[PDB]
Parts: structure tokens; C-alpha cells; sequence
């Protein structure tokens, strides 16, 4: 029956792990971009870290299915198009960008998928996310970096999605 | 310092050696150089003003130099006794 | 037309073509005799010894059909070492003095294959506004490339360029001021004591003794500072030590 | 300049594409694969891309000149192919210097060795 503005505070009382996992099922099966930013805000109100909850959604998006990849030494035997799962992967990001710290996290794992529409050959798709993608996000995380009071290594993941991130930008 | 020293005790630093050199060469003088720390920092800090931080540090430098002295001395009597 | 001939003659076209070397290696490609392809295009590269960009050309064309052929693996990584081994000898010719390439008005493409010999002194002559370390550890590097036929002794040519290098150092002239020591570190020659320790070179024993170094006349040309030879003396001899 | 991009694709700054400056100290096997197989996969395909490109605007010598930049051991091109990708590159090639050959012109050099 739906009443978000109640739904924060029994899953505050369940145990953290558990009430975050159905919390992030919950929040999956919310589409409307204005009724989820005030499920967000209801969450940091009640103490519901925002940040994981758009992880564990993405990560479960993404497990739901396994990967996507096509070769000749990894040939796979089944063949297979696009799918409304392809397209949830897809509307599964904004999550990320919603919030102030986690565009170095939704540029992560945009190239993470991005990697599976190549490989199985789904250039349009990449595009498509690709364009989703905002031009600031990239200063965003330097800017982050810098204010986080530390320049020292940024993580191999880190520079690894900025490197992979500039490349494919110059061959779309 | 060396060079103050040497200087204020009126020895020679000519343009082939400097003053710590002819100190170092010269080991019969080495109780010469002590009255030349004490009186090179009483005319540099007379020099210095009082509120100058490097007129402490000299201070400090010199009394660490000569109580490293001192004990590389009394260490080395103590040890090959 | 001559090569658009059918399969029952491309031998026979391949055997006429044995005198259009430049030529039948495409015929051999297309032929699918990879083998073959690549023993013309080792052979070409071998003979070509000029014009940079045919070189490099001739040099990758020789290792692309080294792996086109079905070789086993021990050959196609010998025939890679060597090849690899001639951009070696190649990177010296691509890290010229770019202003000096330009305002002489060559080419690396339009002026052929010069000695290590000619390289190594382009590199050092004065006229060489370059004054850096890379220039020095290159040229030393190039020795390597020199091989017993001699073509200039090795060892006073290694003086000639030690000298040099402690050429561009400065000095307190007339009487210094200052340690030879810690006063050189900032000096290039110094940088290359240390570069050649940490590529593994000795100091003490790769270094002139200071014998040969008061032989050695460009380093006998400066000895009007009393504090330059000096320096020279004691920074050789605590690093030799440092050394041994 | 369609030309230009496809060249700073190809030789852009800190070498390589799918070629990253810094290794995974978190080893991620994934990550891995998939790198090395969209390197494996698309490199041939834009290469032959740029070759098209150069055959049809007639500089044949520039579709020569990518035998080199792929022998680049900067970047590494030779590895990821295999051998029918670098065969059809090869006859690729061979076409190009074709039609510089028919013009009578050694394909070694500007001038004639033979």
C-alpha cells in the first residue's frame, strides 16, 4: 500500500545490512525521479545512507543478468539482443547522479557497463548512456579529490575509468 | 662559525685554505677554538637584535657542537680504559 | 599487369621477380608464403642502411611478416630481439636536437644513416644548445653500438666526452669558495655519476684515475682555476671511494 | 579531420587506447578481460577504418605508415591480433601499396630501389 514517509522508519529498526538490502529493492521499484529524490531525503533524514542504498540498487541491477561480451577465444554460445533489463541497467545511473560525492562511483560503473554494450556490440546503447552523462562530472571528481584534503594516489580504479573514460569519449 | 673563530683568535685564512681547514690541520689548538666559540657569539648576538630566533639558534647550535665534544671525549676515555 | 598474372604462373612470376626484390615481396604476400615474405623483407631491411623513413618502414614490414609466417615461437622472438634491438640502435637517430635538425634545414627521412661516431659528436659539440644529462647518458649509451672493427677509440673517446660534460659544470674560478663535493651535485657531470651508479656502473673503476684524468688535455685546459682541478681531484676520488 | 581525430586516437599522449597509465592494485580478473578484448577488438576494426580512409583519398603512403605506428611497441598494436585479423591487415596493405606501385613508384621509399 506504499507510504514512503513510513516505509524509513521500520526498515530503521530491522538490522543495518537486511534493512538496507529491501530499502534498495524498495527504491528499485521507484521510477519517478521526484518521488525517489524524496525517498533519498527521507532516507538521509532517518539515517538511510543514500550512497550505499544507489550502490546495492546498481550492483543488483547489474547481477540480476549475467555479463555481455562477444569474441572469438570467449566466443559465448548464446546469442542474445537487447532487453528491458538493458534498458533498466540503463535508467539505473541517475541514482548515482543524484548525489554530491558519487560521480567518481557513476563514472565507474557507467564504464563498467559500457564495457558489456562493446562487447556485445551494443555501440548505440553506449552512446545513448554515454550522452546521459553530464560534462561537469569529471572536474566534479577532480574538485572532489581536491577538496577531500589528501592528493595523494587516486585509486587504480580511479585512474583507470578516467583513462578509459577519455578514450572511448574520443572514439565515439 | 669556524671561520669567526679563527678569526676573532687573529689566525690565518689565506686564499689557499680556510680557517676550519688550517683548525683541522692544526690539532695542537684544539682548547684555542673553544674561547673563540664563546667570544664569536657574544659579538654576533650583540649584533643580533633580541627578538631575531637565529640568535637563539646559534646558541643552541654551539652548545650542542660543544657537548658533543665533551662526550665523544669522556665516551671514548670510558670505552678504551 | 605484370603481377596481375593467375596462380598457374605466379611461380614462375615469383621466379622473374627474384630480380625485383622491391617488388615480388607484395606477389609473396599475396601469394601466402609468409615464410618467403619474410625473409625478403629482413633481407630489404638489412640492405637499407639510410633514409630513416624507409628504414623504419623496412624494419616493421620484416616483423609483420616474421608473425604472418607460422614460425615457431623460438624463431619469431629471436628475429623480434633483433629488430627490436635495431629501434634501439634507431632512438638515438629519432632524439636528435630537433632546433639544430631544423634551422640546418635536414630531415631524419631526408638525410641518410650517419656513424656512431658522427652521432656522438653532434650530440657533444658545443654548437649543440642542448646542455643536459640525456644528451651525455645517449652518447655513452651509443658506445654500445661500436663494435670491435674500431672505428675511434673507445676509451679516449669516452674521455673526450667525460671532459666535456664537466665542460658545462661551473666554477669558482681563480681560488673557489666552496665544496667540490656538494658544490657539483647541481652540475650535469655529477648527474651522470649518479645516473651511470644506478644504471650499475662502478665510479672507481669506470672513472679515469686521476693519473689519466691530469693527462687528459680538456681537462687540463681549466686548470687556471686552482679550485676547478682540485674539485675535480676530490669529487672523483670520494666518489671512487664511495665506489670501492 | 576526420583524419586529424583518427590519428590523436591513435597516438594521443600517454601512449595507447585501452592502454591505461595505472595497473589495478585491486586486480579485478573482469575488468582485465574485458580490457584486453574490446583492445583486441575494436584496434583492427578502426584500423582498417583509417586505412579505408587514406586508400580512397589516394595517400596510399599514409595506409604504409600505419604498418609502422602499429609496430609500435609504445602501445604494443602487434600482440592483439590475430592471424586472420593481421592477414586481412596485411592484405589491406597490399592493396594500398598497389595502387602507388601501378603508378610506377617503388613501395620502398619515395623513389625506386629496384
Amino acid at each position: 500500500e506504499k507510504q514512503i514517509e513510513l516505509i524509513a522508519f521500520y526498515v530503521s529498526h530491522l538490522p543495518q545490512e537486511l534493512a538496507i538490502s529491501q530499502y534498495a529493492v524498495f527504491l528499485e521499484n521507484i521510477t519517478d525521479p521526484d518521488q525517489r529524490q524524496r525517498c533519498l531525503e527521507l532516507a538521509k533524514e532517518a539515517g538511510l545512507d543514500v550512497a550505499s542504498i544507489t550502490k546495492t540498487v546498481v550492483e543488483n541491477t547489474r547481477k540480476k543478468d549475467a555479463g555481455e561480451f562477444a569474441h572469438h577465444d570467449f566466443a559465448p554460445a548464446l546469442d542474445s539482443g537487447t532487453s528491458e533489463e538493458d534498458r533498466a541497467k540503463i535508467d539505473v545511473i541517475d541514482w548515482l547522479v543524484f548525489d554530491p560525492a558519487q560521480r567518481a562511483e557513476a563514472l565507474k560503473q557507467s564504464n563498467a557497463i559500457m564495457r558489456k554494450f562493446l562487447a556485445s556490440k551494443k555501440h548505440e546503447a553506449a552512446k545513448e548512456v554515454f550522452a546521459k552523462i553530464p560534462q561537469d562530472s569529471i572536474a566534479e571528481i577532480y574538485s572532489q579529490w581536491e577538496e577531500q584534503a589528501m592528493d595523494s594516489a587516486l585509486p587504480a580504479e580511479d585512474d583507470n575509468a578516467i583513462r578509459e573514460h577519455l578514450c572511448i569519449r574520443a572514439y565515439l | 662559525a669556524i671561520q669567526l673563530a679563527l678569526d676573532k683568535r687573529m689566525c690565518t685564512v689565506p686564499q689557499n685554505l680556510t680557517a676550519a681547514d688550517v683548525y683541522f690541520r692544526e690539532v695542537s689548538q684544539m682548547e684555542i677554538i673553544f674561547e673563540c666559540l664563546v667570544d664569536k657569539e657574544e659579538a654576533d648576538l650583540e649584533s643580533t637584535s633580541i627578538d631575531s630566533v637565529e640568535w637563539a639558534n646559534i646558541v643552541v647550535n654551539v652548545n650542542t657542537i660543544l657537548k658533543d665534544m665533551l662526550h665523544v671525549a669522556c665516551q671514548y676515555r670510558q670505552s678504551k680504559n | 599487369k605484370l603481377l596481375s598474372q593467375p596462380a598457374s604462373q605466379h611461380g614462375q612470376l615469383a621466379a622473374f621477380l627474384q630480380a625485383h626484390d622491391h617488388l615480388s615481396w607484395l606477389h609473396e604476400l599475396n601469394s601466402q608464403e609468409f615464410e618467403k615474405a619474410h625473409r625478403t623483407l629482413q633481407t630489404l631491411a638489412n640492405m637499407e642502411t639510410r633514409y630513416f623513413c624507409k628504414k623504419k618502414t623496412l624494419l616493421g614490414l620484416s616483423k609483420l611478416a616474421a608473425l604472418a609466417s607460422d614460425f615457431q615461437e623460438d624463431v619469431l622472438q629471436e628475429k623480434v630481439e633483433e629488430i627490436a634491438e635495431q629501434e634501439h640502435f634507431l632512438l638515438h637517430q629519432e632524439t636528435l636536437p630537433k632546433k639544430l635538425l631544423e634551422e640546418k634545414q635536414l630531415d631524419l627521412n631526408a638525410m641518410p644513416v650517419l656513424a656512431p661516431f658522427q652521432l656522438i659528436q653532434l650530440y657533444v659539440c658545443e654548437e649543440n644548445k642542448r646542455a643536459n644529462e640525456n644528451d651525455f647518458m645517449k652518447a655513452l649509451d651509443l658506445l654500445e653500438y661500436i663494435g670491435d672493427d674500431s672505428e675511434v677509440d673507445v676509451e679516449e673517446l669516452k674521455l673526450e666526452i667525460l671532459c666535456k660534460a664537466i665542460k658545462r659544470d661551473e666554477w669558482s674560478a681563480t681560488d673557489g669558495k666552496d665544496d667540490p663535493i656538494e658544490a657539483t651535485k647541481d652540475s650535469i657531470f655529477v648527474k651522470v655519476l649518479q645516473n651511470l651508479l644506478n644504471k650499475g656502473i662502478e665510479l672507481k673503476g669506470y672513472l679515469p684515475k686521476a693519473e689519466t684524468l691530469l693527462q687528459s688535455e680538456e681537462l687540463n685546459s681549466l686548470k687556471t682555476n686552482s679550485y676547478f682541478e682540485f674539485s675535480l681531484k676530490a669529487n672523483y676520488e670520494c666518489y671512487m671511494k664511495m665506489q670501492s | 579531420d576526420v583524419k586529424e581525430k583518427i590519428y590523436n586516437v591513435l597516438l594521443f599522449v600517454d601512449g595507447g587506447w585501452m592502454v591505461d597509465v595505472r595497473e589495478d592494485t585491486e586486480e579485478d580478473p573482469e575488468r582485465s578481460h574485458q580490457m584486453v578484448l574490446l583492445r583486441r577488438l575494436c584496434l583492427p576494426m578502426m584500423c582498417f577504418l583509417l586505412h579505408t580512409v587514406l586508400h580512397n583519398t589516394k595517400q596510399y603512403k599514409d595506409c604504409l605508415r600505419l604498418a609502422d605506428i602499429v609496430s609500435s611497441e609504445n602501445q604494443k598494436l602487434y600482440t592483439v591480433f590475430s592471424k586472420t585479423e593481421m592477414r586481412n591487415l596485411l592484405q589491406k596493405l597490399r592493396e594500398s601499396s598497389l595502387m602507388l606501385l601501378d603508378l610506377q613508384l617503388d613501395p620502398l621509399g619515395y623513389e625506386i630501389q629496384s
